[PDB]
């Protein structure tokens, strides 16, 4: 039951999570200038709202 | 005041009479009578006009208050106009300000 | 206006006179060698004249400008970045069939804007310095406009930087509407008794944060960075990544130092979230990158996140300014060497049609010393000890521990581990197996070798850099 | 007699209109037009702020803003001319080769 | 004063709304020129006489002339864009519109809670603007000359034919 070293796999889990998160984040780098402007305006909205709620 | 509001009224009437005269002229023209790829040099010239127009606005603001700025203002306007003429010489010498090659 | 104030202005005057002289020399004849030499002579002269400005002292040259040792340190970093850019640009521009001389004029004018941002003490001077480093970068990013990727990067950077300039200008206008004074020290002066967090002041600072965080590649204003870095010419990528980031973060450092609204808790929390997201996202997006330009763009996002972590600890700590100085020296040398190795392997410019892929795999077996420099900078940007990048990481960790910024400290550790993965992947790919000849290319190799030796020497022995950064003090 | 808030709100309305025109349009020319709208709105806000306090600084910042607007319009229209020369269309979505 | 300010602000808003939705480029530029004339009228209402004169001279009289020149040069008539009208259907613009509306309402909330003693409207002449511009702001003047120089150099380098 232990021959595959389960503790090593459970400690290897954060590497899998990092690879999945990086692959998911790289989808936003689609190369569209209009989406880049849209993301700038979205970030402006988020920053302004965060500054207003404190 | 009185003279300033009289002049405001006169200027507004001048505006509306001129515009109405032109529009009435075209309306009467339409009424009366019986019926039956450009080169980049244009862009460059217009762009040069824009840049030197903004620099001209700086000189416009300089020219009004000469006797309130002293000799330091003359010095600063002198570096301003020197960079102006340096850019003009740069444009002329490379062929930017020549319609024909 | 005093003549000592004229002594405080010498980097600005020397760079402007170099601009005029190089422009007139181009107007006389188009000589790449002579105009490039005149440009590097003017930049070297301004770097030398920083000593005379240091002997002049420290004073407020205008309601706009203020010069102290803080400003001279930032001016020196910007001038060194510009000199390295010109040195990398000459073997690059040797292959450029169009006019090779406008490059140096734009580089010099951008260095002038960097100097203005180094010395800026005023919203007008900050806006002017931002625009003076931006518009020549519009020209330089698309200097090879016939190349498809360079034209794409030029259009992207121009549109997005015009939008960010509009955001920054609108925020400045709202701040001036509240305050009635464009001086840095008056941004929050008319408030008091706990009424520091005025909503219009905070929203104006938020719009300025949007513009400057675009300029600093901070998440979520970061998506332009890999595309613009990949599409731009490699010396232009070097100049952007070093000079633009250093000058704008220096002026942001100064703005948050003297503005009384810099002690607002809301801006601190927003900048903490931005720093956290920048570190994590920039490290995570560079995991699976086979292109060194995009990888270095994501790396720049993470490193500006670390710098922002050092920025948040400004008011609570005391060593925050020194931390920013030491980190910026290490980052300048590291990014200079990295993008320089990329530049000399991308030199000469092969044309608009041919690919400009780096192909770092197997670099040691045909070009070994540059491979050694490249892996040294990979270790330095990873923050590994024996490198000055570690010394900067240690300073950032010290100011995060002293200010009890535990979330940002944990972000630094986790993003450091992810960075270790991708940086070590690049550094070991340099020594795997894969399937110039003038003195200017040798000068570029000299520049990257010198920067690598400096980062190694100040990794093992960091005390001179610490002492000379501590020598710089502002007019508090 | 004129509130400062009304001038600031008018500038904000023009700014967000320019941002909307920047985002929604595929043609690069209308993107440049929206950029001009946003920078003119920012300059207008600076004029309103300077006029409220009775200072010249608002008009000076207006002059700096329109200098920037002239420079950016020049550079953007040069880039648009280059795009129309190379690709014979002004679709900004086709300029999307770099990604990842 | 207030009366001209409010009509000119309303005209500027309406003209900008026609700008960002129109399909014909020359018509959109004409609406943009109208909005610039209105913004200059707003400047003249505030007392910034130099700013209004510059809004006509520099913005409408130079920059929009450059845009009009470029549009006439390219002969733009909707190359598979007017035939599509992608920006008109709500499934395209419904996102950016509400995003800009949210940003606008946050900015307006920030504006609504400030000190407002009212704009006097006393004319700040171009002579005083010149005294300030060549008094405390001379480094701004010089570096703006270099700014326009940089823009000119960039625009010539990019906008050639060969
Ligand atoms: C016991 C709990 C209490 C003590 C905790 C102590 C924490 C520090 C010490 C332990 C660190 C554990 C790190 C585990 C992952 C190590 C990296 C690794 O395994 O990399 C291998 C893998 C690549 O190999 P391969 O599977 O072939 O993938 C092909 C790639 N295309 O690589 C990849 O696939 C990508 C690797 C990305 C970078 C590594 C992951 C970093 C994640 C954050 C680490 C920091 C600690 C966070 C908390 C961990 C859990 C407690
Ligand atoms: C009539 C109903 C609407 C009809 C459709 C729209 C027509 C155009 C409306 C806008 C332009 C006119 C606005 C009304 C101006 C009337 C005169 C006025 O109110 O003057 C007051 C003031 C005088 O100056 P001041 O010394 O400050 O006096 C204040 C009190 N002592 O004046 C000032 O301070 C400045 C005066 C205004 C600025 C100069 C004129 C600007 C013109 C802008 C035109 C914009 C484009 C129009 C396009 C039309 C088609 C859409
Ligand atoms: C820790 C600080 C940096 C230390 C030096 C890092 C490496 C620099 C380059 C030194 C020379 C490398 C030579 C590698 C030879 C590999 C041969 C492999 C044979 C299978
Ligand atoms: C993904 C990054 C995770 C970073 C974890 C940092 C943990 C910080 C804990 C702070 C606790 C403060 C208690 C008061």
């Amino acid at each position: 039951l232990l021959k595959r070293d389960p503790l090593n796999s459970m400690m290897n889990i954060p590497a899998v999570l990092s690879r999945f998160a990086g692959k998911g984040l790289l989808l936003s780098e689609n190369g569209y200038l209009r989406w880049y402007v849209a993301s700038m305006s979205i970030g402006a909205v988020v920053v302004l709202a965060l500054l207003m709620v404190l | 005041s009185t003279e300033v509001i009289a002049h405001h009224w006169a200027f507004a009437i001048f505006l509306i009479v001129a515009i109405g005269l032109c529009c009435l002229m075209l309306v009467g023209g339409w009424f009366l009578g019986g019926r039956a790829r450009l080169s980049a040099k244009f862009y460059l010239v217009a762009m040069f006009f824009v840049i030197f127009d903004v620099e001209a606005l700086y000189l416009f603001a300089w020219s009004t208050s000469i006797r309130e700025s002293g000799w330091v203002g003359f010095v600063e306007a002198a570096i301003f106009i020197f960079v102006l003429l340096a850019g003009l010489v740069y444009l002329v010498r490379i062929g930017a300000l020549d319609w024909t090659p | 206006i005093t003549p000592q104030n004229l002594i405080a202005l010498l980097p600005l005057l020397i760079v402007g006179l170099t601009v005029v002289v190089v422009m007139l020399s181009i107007a006389w004849r188009r000589n790449h060698f002579l105009n490039a030499t005149l440009s590097v002579i003017g930049l070297n002269a301004a770097l030398v004249s920083l000593w005379f400005v240091g002997q002049a002292g420290a004073m407020d040259v205008t309601p706009l400008m203020r010069v102290d040792g803080f400003a001279m340190l930032y001016t020196g970093l910007v001038l060194l970045a510009s000199l390295a850019t010109c040195t990398f640009a000459y073997p690059w521009l040797e292959g450029y069939n169009d006019n090779k001389d406008e490059f140096y004029l734009l580089v010099l004018i951008a260095a002038l804007g960097g100097i203005l941002l180094a010395n800026a003490n005023h919203l007008a001077s900050l806006f002017l310095g931002i625009e003076l480093i931006s518009l020549p970068l519009f020209g330089l990013v698309g200097y090879a406009f016939r190349q498809k990727r360079s034209l794409e990067a030029s259009i992207k950077y121009t549109i997005l930087s015009a939008a960010a300039s509009s955001f920054l200008l609108f925020g400045m206008a709202l701040v001036y509407a509240q305050s009635g004074d464009l001086s840095f020290v008056a941004l929050g002066k008319n408030l008091g008794d706990g009424m520091l967090n005025e909503p219009l002041l905070l929203a104006g600072f938020g719009l300025m944060i949007v513009g400057l965080g675009f300029k600093l590649s901070l998440v979520p204003f970061h998506l332009w960075t890999p595309d613009v870095y990949q599409g731009a010419p490699a010396p232009v990528s070097t100049f952007l990544a070093t000079a633009s980031k250093i000058a704008i973060f220096g002026v942001v450092m100064r703005l948050f130092l003297y503005a009384p609204v810099g002690d607002s808790e809301a801006i601190r929390v927003v900048l903490a979230i931005i720093a956290f997201a920048s570190i994590i996202f920039g490290n995570l997006m560079a995991l699976s990158q086979t292109n060194i330009k995009r990888l270095l763009g994501y790396s720049s996002i993470s490193h500006l996140g670390y710098l922002l972590v050092a920025l948040i600890a400004l008011q609570t700590g005391e060593m925050s300014m020194e931390a920013v100085g030491v980190y910026l020296a290490g980052y300048l040398f590291s990014s200079l060497g990295a993008f320089g190795v990329v530049s000399l392997m991308s030199s000469p410019y092969r044309g608009p049609d041919a690919d400009s892929l780096f192909s770092y795999r197997g670099l040691f077996w045909h070009r070994p010393i540059l491979a050694a420099v490249m892996t040294v900078m990979m270790l330095s940007l990873a923050g590994i000890p024996m490198t000055l990048g570690f010394i900067g990481k240690f300073y950032v960790l010290a100011v995060g521990v002293q200010a009890h910024l535990w979330w940002l400290v944990g972000a630094v550790v986790v993003g450091s581990a992810i960075g270790l993965y991708y940086y070590l992947r690049v550094a070991v790919s340099l020594y795997l197996h894969a399937p110039p000849s003038n003195w200017q290319y040798s000068a570029g190799g000299i520049v990257v070798l010198i920067s690598a030796l400096l980062v190694l020497v100040l990794g093992v022995w960091p005390q001179p850099l610490i002492s000379i950064v501590r020598l710089a003090m502002p007019l508090m | 007699m004129i509130p400062l808030q009304h001038g600031l709100i008018l500038a904000a309305i023009l700014f967000v209109l320019g941002l909307t025109g920047l985002v929604i349009r595929r043609n690069l020319l209308f993107m440049l037009i929206g950029l001009e709208i946003m920078i003119n709105a920012s300059a207008l806000a600076f004029v309103v702020a300077g006029s409220y306090w009775g200072q010249t600084d608002g008009q000076v910042m207006y002059i700096l803003a329109i200098s920037l607007a002239a420079a950016e319009a020049s550079i953007g229209l040069a880039l648009l001319l280059q795009l129309h020369r190379r690709r014979q269309n002004l679709n900004i979505d086709s300029v999307s080769e770099m990604r990842g | 004063m207030e009366f001209a300010f409010y009509i000119c602000g309303l005209i500027a808003i309406l003209a900008t709304l026609r700008v960002i939705t129109h399909t014909n480029p020359v018509h959109a530029l004409l609406y943009l020129i109208i909005s610039l004339l209105a913004i200059s009228g707003v400047f003249f209402s505030l007392g910034a006489y130099f700013a209004g004169a510059l809004e006509i001279i520099v913005y409408a009289g130079a920059i929009m002339v450059l845009f009009v020149f470029v549009v006439m040069m390219l002969n733009l008539g909707g190359s598979e864009i007017e035939q599509e009208r992608q920006w008109l259907k709500p499934q395209v613009w419904i996102g950016p519109a509400i995003l800009s509306a949210i940003m606008l309402v946050v900015i307006v909330y920030a504006i609504l809670g400030v000190n407002d003693q009212g704009i006097d409207g006393t004319p700040i002449s171009a002579k005083a603007v010149g005294i300030t511009l060549f008094g405390p702001y001379v480094l701004a003047v010089e570096l703006a000359s270099m700014l326009l120089l940089a823009g000119l150099v960039v625009a010539f380098h990019v906008g050639r034919e060969e």
